[PDB]
């Protein structure tokens, strides 16, 4: 049955090399004998998907994680149907993404429990789909520590998604012939840097395929991609559902998190903001509630005068109705009202049939 | 004193589960016959509840 | 207590870990549960602050002839 999958998606390679160090980021000993400022497309080569498979963790496990490998151009529309059909997902009554560095090895006590209280029960309550990095590093590892610890009081589908070259352990993925079966060695003793291994809370994993050997946003564009087809995709009965609601939740982070954002609220996706969570966080929350000072002192010195930081905010708080703040209220707790407000103000419609998705949120949720 | 019952109901079973099977007549035979992940998931199954409790 | 989340923890100062080692120092032993809560609710790691020579500072703090201090005396 899943014969399909590598015929459909493709797995880049670096093929052509661009200034021993190469600016394809993937050094090897000696570029295919085809092989400047690289490119993502213009010096990549699109080979079929030899990675697809579904992992099964060693030791405890449920023995049951889908692993695929894709490259960044692709459609959304085929990986979300692939997710909804073949390996059975249920269509989410609600999405939720979770963006932000997270910077430092663990985040505040009131953070976590923010996120493991508000987000994951929230998400169980309904059902929602919960997307950050499939990798067990910053902010991903912590949503996966949530969902540990909320599992263990019992489930929540938590997909993920990484750039393939980072994936530590790539090896026992790598599968041509296919893996329904896969052994991957989680407990990754070497913390070697950029490579990461794969965190097993998460049920699926997405990795970016772009031709190299582990880069940061190279999966943003998909991200994005698959973000929009699903906030304009309906959910059962084909059409005859309702639009899937979405909301982006941002942490702290850096420039890349601003222009994430950016780019999702020019993608009219819903966004949240948390007070406390940082830099790249606390600066939109203070415009909400002087542009290059906050940036000084908000965002990190370097840039921080740098116009472009602030001419993104200005585009931002251009749509600023689409993105919202969730005030921690002296760490709220529940969040479920903050996220419906949200939605009903990026709505922005009259009709009352936009608002049949918030109003079933309203209902699952006690609000 | 129905609490202090309720408190020694338990001395009592502990009393009797380790007793020999067999009767005090018969007990002489008795008597000559004599002669992890799951803890981690069960704490934090109690935590939770404790965290909910309190707030 | 309260005026300290008021005005030392309004947001408009940062702070430290060791910053707040020895205010935590001192509301344990002077007994601040207050405090205590306060300081650990601001990001505290417990775990990389608890030394061993802290905690027999704690235990040494026990007041005056009190019970605890007879028993720590014949142990
Ligand atoms: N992909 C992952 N990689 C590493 N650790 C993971 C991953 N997913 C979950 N974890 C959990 O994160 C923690 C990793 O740190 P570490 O293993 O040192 O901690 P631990 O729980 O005290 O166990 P250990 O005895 O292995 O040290 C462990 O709890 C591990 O179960
Ligand atoms: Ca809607």
């Amino acid at each position: 049955e899943q014969s399909w999958i590598p015929k459909i998606f493709k797995k880049k390679t670096c093929t052509t090399f661009i200034v021993t160090l190469c600016q394809c980021g993937r050094p090897r000993t000696a570029h295919p004998a085809v092989a400047t400022v690289w490119d993502s497309d213009a010096h990549t080569t699109e080979k079929p998907t030899d990675a697809y498979g579904e992992l099964d963790f060693t030791g405890a496990g449920r023995k049951h994680s889908n692993f695929l490998r894709l490259s960044d151009r692709t459609d959304p529309a085929a990986v979300y149907s692939l997710v909804t059909r073949t390996w059975g997902f249920r269509a989410p009554n609600l999405v939720v993404s979770v963006l932000g560095g997270s910077g430092g090895p663990v985040l505040q006590t009131w953070l976590q429990d923010l996120l493991r209280r508000g987000l994951v029960r929230a998400a169980q309550s309904t059902g929602a789909w919960i997307v950050t990095g499939g990798l067990h590093t910053g902010i991903g590892r912590h949503v996966g520590v949530a969902v540990r610890d909320h599992q263990m009081a019992s489930k929540v589908v938590a997909m993920g998604v990484a750039p393939w070259g980072v994936v530590r352990n790539r090896d026992t993925l790598i599968n041509p012939k296919g893996s329904f079966p896969a052994r991957y060695r989680w407990r990754g003793d070497p913390e070697d840097g950029v490579q990461f291994p794969l965190d097993y809370n998460y049920s699926a994993f997405f990795l970016v395929d772009d031709g190299t050997h582990g880069c940061l946003g190279g999966e943003n564009r998909f991200r994005l991609r698959l973000e929009s087809y699903i906030s304009q995709q309906k959910t059962g009965v084909g059409g005859t559902g309702i639009d899937i609601p979405v909301l982006l939740l941002l942490i702290d982070g850096d420039e890349k998190m601003l222009t994430r954002i950016e780019n999702a609220t020019q993608a009219q996706l819903p966004c949240l903001l948390v007070a406390g969570s940082g830099g790249a966080a606390d600066c939109l929350a203070e415009t909400l509630e002087q542009g290059e000072a906050r940036d000084r002192i908000r965002r990190f010195f370097p840039k921080g005068d740098l116009e472009v930081l602030q001419a993104q905010v200005e585009r931002i708080m251009t749509r600023k109705e689409l993105l919202t703040v969730y005030s921690s209220e002296d760490g709220s707790e529940e969040f479920e009202t903050i996220v419906l407000k949200a939605l009903v103000k990026a709505c922005g419609s009259s009709e009352a049939s936009a608002y049949l998705d918030e109003l079933r949120l309203a209902v699952a949720w006690n609000r | 004193s129905d609490l202090y019952w309720k408190a020694q109901r338990y001395r009592l079973i502990r009393e009797f589960h380790s007793r020999p099977a067999l009767a005090p007549p018969f007990i002489v035979i008795s008597h000559l016959r004599l002669l992890k992940e799951a803890e981690r998931k069960l704490l934090t199954w109690e935590s939770v509840h404790k965290e909910n409790f309190l707030l | 207590v309260d005026i300290a989340q008021s005005e030392l923890f309004r947001g408009d100062i940062q702070w430290r870990s060791f910053h707040l080692e020895a205010s935590l120092m001192d509301a344990l032993l002077n007994d601040r549960p207050e405090f205590v809560r306060l300081l650990i609710s601001h990001g505290l790691s417990l775990g990389h602050f608890l030394t061993p020579m802290r905690l027999a500072q704690l235990y040494s703090a026990a007041p005056s002839n009190s019970l605890i201090r007879n028993l720590l005396d014949q142990a």
